[PDB]
């Protein structure tokens, strides 16, 4: 089986910069009759199917913008985006497609850098619905901030509680390169309701300050 | 209703419509072209089977009379039912045409002469050792039976078209 | 790049078999190759083999012989993917992709996500999350909802039968005990709420559930 390292496995870039990411086979790709490199490259936006952005190591599909360029030959290859978008930001991977079975590369997740955001905070006490049912959920969104960094500490009554605790965290923005963060604290309603503060805590190098939200059960 | 003209009997002893079943039809003991005239109007009178006509992919026409409206009943009442005449795939229906004569040999049709195929397009011949493969495409070309046959993929006025082509190679 | 519409989410018994479809419209599938790659969870890609439909060609990797079978029906102008003897590290999402003479993968199929798993069919709960009682008037508000306690996924969230767009951030789930937990937000100006309608629509195919949820303020 040929054997596809792609490096680095991450990268990072403001928007209208030149990136490259490397793409190296085991064996070389090089056909002798053709003099075509049988390389491919692939880009898979989050929750998506990958796309075909070049194909023969150099040749670029129909509808794929020419910022995009493959270039290599044998056994380095690498791609390249003249200036990327505040939409490139995708996993790219290389593929072979010269011999069974067809193997492909690691994947570059290309990221998009952006100027620094504080995170909006919004904290949701539970409905009524869920405190009739037995249970009581706390919810806390961290909205649009940058960079993707972030902690979050739960205090009930002024103390910091660890079990219960569930995260979540949005794929990077397409379209203004923040990101988005869920944390949901689960109680029973007796234990909901032995308490009285609920403070959501988040800590962000955008203040040196962490960002407290709160209520009372009043 | 099926509308499909055959109107065959080989006065000359061709032994084409012997062709239609195979296991036997593979017979060429003499091969030993392209350059057409553009499509008119043919009759059913003229045609024996189907009539292939080339967009990238193969198309059939059907019968129809002197307007657009088909005539489902095998071409037979001075049916003017082909309608192969059209400017090119970017602009009009096909580049190109191929159906069988009575004959028991047949011509091709095509657009005005002079990738490059779709400047250059008439009938089925992308490249002057390469045509379109079509069901009938052994029957109407029989001495490209040799030929290997590989998919290919070909963009044309903002669709993509799947082919397989045959080449002398 | 051609379409390809695939099977729907499938979740399948440790031990049980499943087929999986892709059909094609728009061209022929005889001037095609078919694939099938794969992807389990924050993995790469993985091929499986591809099916010649004009003669019946099969290729696959030896690693997945004996656990997949491909097919191809020109009828139906369908190719399929039979999965047998599933066990949890066949958990992942499945493609199909056409290809021509190069083996280039052009053009890919939406996916096909298989859950393996024992665990139950289970209906959500839909809860909504107005803002604190005690609170500020502000320049914009901030509602959610709560999706909890389902299986498997997927479960669909919009808001406003999809016509709220724009200050959307529905949370990807997580799994718990057997249990997925979603949530979803919304950011309108206060001048829009709780002076417009906001509702929250949720569907669990699984279950055939489908719940709609307006957020009205507390008291
Ligand atoms: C497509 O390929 C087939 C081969 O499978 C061709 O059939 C064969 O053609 C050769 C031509 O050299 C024939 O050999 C010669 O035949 C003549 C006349 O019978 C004889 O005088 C020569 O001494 C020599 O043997 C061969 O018989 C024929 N058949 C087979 C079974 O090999 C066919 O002609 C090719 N068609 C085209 C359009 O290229
Ligand atoms: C279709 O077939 C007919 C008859 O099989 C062809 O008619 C021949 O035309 C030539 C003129 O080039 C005459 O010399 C022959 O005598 C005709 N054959 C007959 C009357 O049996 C006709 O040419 C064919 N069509 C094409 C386009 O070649
Ligand atoms: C009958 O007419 C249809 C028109 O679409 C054509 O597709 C078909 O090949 C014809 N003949 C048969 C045997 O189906
Ligand atoms: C195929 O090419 C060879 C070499 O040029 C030639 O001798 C032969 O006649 C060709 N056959 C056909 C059917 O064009």
């Amino acid at each position: 089986d040929i054997v596809m390292t792609q490096s680095p496995s991450s990268l990072a870039m403001s928007v209208g910069q030149k990136v490259t990411m490397s793409c190296k086979s085991s064996q070389s790709l090089l056909n002798s009759n053709n003099q075509k490199n049988y390389l491919a490259w692939y880009q898979q936006k989050p929750g998506q199917s990958p796309k075909l952005l070049v194909y023969f190591a150099s040749t670029r599909e129909s509808g794929v913008p020419d910022r995009f360029i493959g270039s290599g030959s044998g056994t380095d290859f690498t791609l390249t985006i003249s200036s990327v978008q505040a939409e490139d930001l995708a996993d790219y991977f290389c593929q072979q497609h010269y011999s069974t079975p067809y193997t492909f590369g690691g994947g570059t997740k290309l990221e998009i850098r952006r100027a620094d955001a504080a995170p909006t905070v919004s904290i949701f006490p539970p409905s009524s619905e869920q405190l009739t049912s037995g249970g009581a959920s706390v919810v806390c969104f961290l909205n649009n901030f940058y960079p993707k960094d972030i902690n979050v500490k739960w205090k009930i009554d002024g103390s910091e509680r660890q079990n219960g605790v569930l995260n979540s965290w949005t794929d990077q923005d397409s379209k203004d390169s923040t990101y988005s963060m869920s944390s949901t604290l689960t109680l029973t309603k007796d234990e909901y309701e032995r308490h009285n503060s609920y403070t959501c805590e988040a800590t962000h190098k955008t203040s040196t300050s962490p960002i407290v939200k709160s209520f009372n059960r009043n | 209703i099926n509308r499909t003209a055959l109107n065959c009997n080989d006065s000359l002893h061709t032994g084409f419509i012997a062709s239609l079943f195979y296991t036997h039809s593979f017979n060429s003991s003499g091969c030993p072209h392209y350059p057409p005239r553009q499509c008119g109007v043919v009759s059913a009178k003229t045609v024996c089977g189907p009539v292939y006509c080339f967009t990238p992919s193969p198309v059939v026409v059907g019968t129809t009379d002197r307007l657009g409206a088909p005539t489902y009943t095998w071409g037979e009442n001075e049916t003017d039912v082909f309608l192969l005449n059209s400017t090119r795939p970017p602009l009009g229906s096909w580049f190109g045409c191929t159906w069988m004569n009575s004959s028991g040999y047949t011509k091709t049709c095509g657009a005005p002469p002079c990738t490059t195929y779709l400047k250059c397009g008439s009938g089925p011949w992308l490249t002057p050792r390469c045509l379109i493969d079509y069901p009938y495409r052994l029957w109407h070309y029989p001495c490209t039976v040799n030929y290997t046959i590989f998919k290919i993929r070909m963009y044309v006025g903002g669709v993509e078209h799947r082919l397989t082509a045959a080449c002398n190679f | 790049e051609v379409q390809l519409q695939q099977s729907g989410a499938e979740l399948v018994k440790p031990g049980a078999s499943v087929k999986l479809s892709c059909t094609a419209s728009g061209f022929n599938i005889k001037d095609t190759y078919i694939h099938w790659v794969n992807q389990r969870p924050e993995q790469g890609l993985e091929w499986i083999g591809r099916i010649d439909p004009a003669n019946g060609h099969t290729q696959y990797d030896p690693k997945f012989q004996g656990k997949a079978t491909i097919t191809a029906d020109t009828s139906s102008n369908t190719a399929y993917l039979q999965l047998s003897s599933l066990t949890s590290e066949d958990t992942a999402v499945y493609y199909c992709a056409t290809s021509d003479y190069s083996y280039a993968l052009d053009s890919w199929g939406q996916g096909t996500s298989v859950t393996v798993s024992s665990a139950k069919t289970t209906a959500p709960s839909v809860y909504p999350l107005a803002p604190v009682c005690g609170d500020t008037t502000g320049s914009s508000v901030t509602l959610g909802c709560l999706v909890k306690g389902y299986f498997p996924e997927p479960v669909t969230l919009t808001w406003n039968s999809g016509s709220l767009s724009s200050g959307v951030h529905t949370f990807p789930a997580v799994l718990q005990s057997d249990l997925y937990t979603l949530s979803s937000s919304v950011t309108v100006t206060s001048s829009t709420w709780p002076s417009q309608s906001i509702t929250c629509n949720v569907a669990h195919p699984a279950s055939s559930t489908k719940v709609d949820k307006k957020i009205e303020p507390r008291g």
